[PDB]
């Protein structure tokens, strides 16, 4: 991914905000909550019944935190994203089956919850560097299926 | 397919809106065209450098549709007509676009209206565009 | 949304089924399970080796619901209730399924009635098909 | 690289009794017809106004045969498919910016045309088989993406 130096000063600046202990298990969250399909890959994740009962479980919140965590990894090494997500990739695509379309979908509801937790200060611009930076890591976990 | 939930969580979300109407639909507009350069295309005749007043006017009409759109959840069809015509039969726009626009308009939301976007108002708004983006993109005349 | 024109296209093909209906389904059934083995998963319980009495019987349900919205077309969230509380609420089936289960219906149709799967036809059964995918991949109530 | 050595016998023979002349344009005309956006891609083309105004469109039907060549190129490099299509990719990718979703739809509608012309002839066995060729044609030309 190409970030200009501009952009990546404004990404980094707001990544360094970012509430690590949250953010993972919103965005995670989101994604069982607004695409309810996803959640047939966390059987084992306990009560998803309902949204509160999703965005307040315990294991939602630990794992959206390690996705939170292969993000941050992802912008330490926007240079080499395919082989930095090359064992996540191998588990996502040949293990757990995963369509393409929910990497973007996760990626972009990570972006409505940066919106949601920066307002403002997550301006068109900032959104646009990211969208590069979240697209960019989705294609990387789909390329085992390439 | 809108529970009534979902309607219910749209009309009090946009509601907020109010006079921001053009301001959002503007931010969202801004917002696709510079994420998702491709979408300029289908606005070769427009002035769409920042802070451009077409575009503001456009994130008006834009704003000022989906207003109508809530106010006609339950006949969209018929309420959409007019716009299906333009996006479906005149301009062909593909249904990848919406969904950009679309999740841009969520962003517009969740910038501004924090305590408005919650959950499951986020699940009910996003089936809700994917609806409105259905209509405008088929031809059902 | 669909047209009138699509309405009539769909019952009139779908008349033509006949009492091929079951027949149908399970070759539809069959090419999914068989084209994107994936889809299995959703049936962990059943037999679906090739011929199977199962998924024969499978077939006949879906087909005859394809009947019971064809007949509903203009009132399928209400007429497919049912089979979207199975589907979006229980099974939580990804909407893509949809998109291949629906694409093997079609391609079982055209290698069966050939006349009948005209350009027109075609695409307003997809539509119709993206329809009902819809419906029941969704949480209305 | 993926594909059996039965599946490619499946494809190769049933390949061998395509007509090569009325398929592609079979293929592309049922594409503009039953996802219309696809035709504003098409505005030299002439009238692309209804089901007969394209299937009976000369340059529709003379476009789909260069379309069926590029096809017939894959198949005789199933294990390539990605040089194969190297250059076509950056022309729908970088040039026409084609969404690649559009790829994989006028992929099945080539398999849809394929059912209507053989079948019988076209059992679930061949199908399976001609869906991977398919999606492994999409995949290529969406390479650039990646
Ligand atoms: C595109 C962004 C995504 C990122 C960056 C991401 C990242 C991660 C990470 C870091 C792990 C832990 C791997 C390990 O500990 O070995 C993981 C596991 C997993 N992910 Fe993802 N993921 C993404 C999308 C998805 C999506 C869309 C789904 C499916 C809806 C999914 C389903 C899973 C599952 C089932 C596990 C296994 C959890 C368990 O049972 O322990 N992931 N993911
Ligand atoms: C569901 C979201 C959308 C809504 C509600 C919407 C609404 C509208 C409205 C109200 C107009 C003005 C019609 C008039 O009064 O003449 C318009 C025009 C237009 N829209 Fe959209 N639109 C949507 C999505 C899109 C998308 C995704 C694209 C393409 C990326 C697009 C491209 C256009 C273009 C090119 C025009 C014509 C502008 C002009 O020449 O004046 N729209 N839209
Ligand atoms: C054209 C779309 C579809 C129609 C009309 C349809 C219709 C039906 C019907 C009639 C039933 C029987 C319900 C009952 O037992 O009362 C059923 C069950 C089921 N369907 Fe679908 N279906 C569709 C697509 C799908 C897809 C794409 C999947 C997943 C790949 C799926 C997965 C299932 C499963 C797992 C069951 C329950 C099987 C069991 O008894 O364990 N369906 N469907
Ligand atoms: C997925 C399989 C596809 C194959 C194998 C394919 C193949 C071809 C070939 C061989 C050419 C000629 C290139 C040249 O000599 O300049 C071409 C051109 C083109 N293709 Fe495709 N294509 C595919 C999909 C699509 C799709 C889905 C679209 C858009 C919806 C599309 C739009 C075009 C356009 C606009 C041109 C240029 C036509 C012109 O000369 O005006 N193609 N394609
Ligand atoms: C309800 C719904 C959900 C999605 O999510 C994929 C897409 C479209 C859609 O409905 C479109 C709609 C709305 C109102 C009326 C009609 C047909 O009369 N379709
Ligand atoms: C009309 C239509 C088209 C597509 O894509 C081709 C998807 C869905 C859809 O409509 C589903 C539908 C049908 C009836 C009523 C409602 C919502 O009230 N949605």
């Amino acid at each position: 991914v190409h970030l200009t130096p501009e952009e990546k000063s404004a990404v980094t600046a707001l990544w360094g905000k970012v509430n690590v202990d949250e953010v993972g298990g919103e965005a995670l969250g989101r994604l069982l909550v607004v695409y309810p399909w996803t959640q047939r890959f966390f059987e084992s994740f306990g009560d998803l019944s309902t949204p509160d009962a999703v965005m307040g479980n315990p294991k939602v919140k630990a794992h959206g935190k390690k996705v939170l965590g292969a993000f941050s990894d992802g912008l330490a090494h926007l240079d080499n994203l395919k082989g930095t997500f090359a064992t996540l990739s191998e588990l996502h695509c040949d293990k757990l089956h995963v369509d393409p379309e929910n990497f973007r979908l996760l990626g972009n509801v990570l972006v409505c919850v940066l919106a949601h937790h920066f307002g403002k200060e997550f301006t068109p611009p900032v959104q646009a560097a990211y969208q590069k930076v979240v697209a960019g890591v989705a294609n990387a976990l789909a390329h085992k299926y390439h | 397919v809108l529970s009534p939930a979902d309607k219910t969580n749209v009309k009090a979300a946009w509601g907020k809106v109010g006079a921001h109407a053009g301001e959002y639909g503007a931010e969202a507009l801004e917002r696709m065209f510079l994420s998702f350069p491709t979408t300029k295309t289908y606005f070769p005749h427009f002035d769409l450098s920042h802070g451009s007043a077409q575009v503001k006017g456009h994130g008006k009409k834009v704003a000022d549709a989906l207003t109508n759109a809530v106010a006609h959840v339950d006949d969209m069809p018929n309420a959409l007509s007019a716009l299906s015509d333009l996006h479906a039969h005149k301009l062909r726009v593909d249904p990848v676009n919406f969904k950009l626009l679309s999740h841009c308009l969520l962003v517009t939301l969740a910038a501004h209206l924090p305590a408005e976007f919650t959950p499951a108002v986020h699940a009910s708004l996003d089936k809700f565009l994917a609806s409105v983006s259905t209509v405008l993109t088929s031809k059902y005349r």
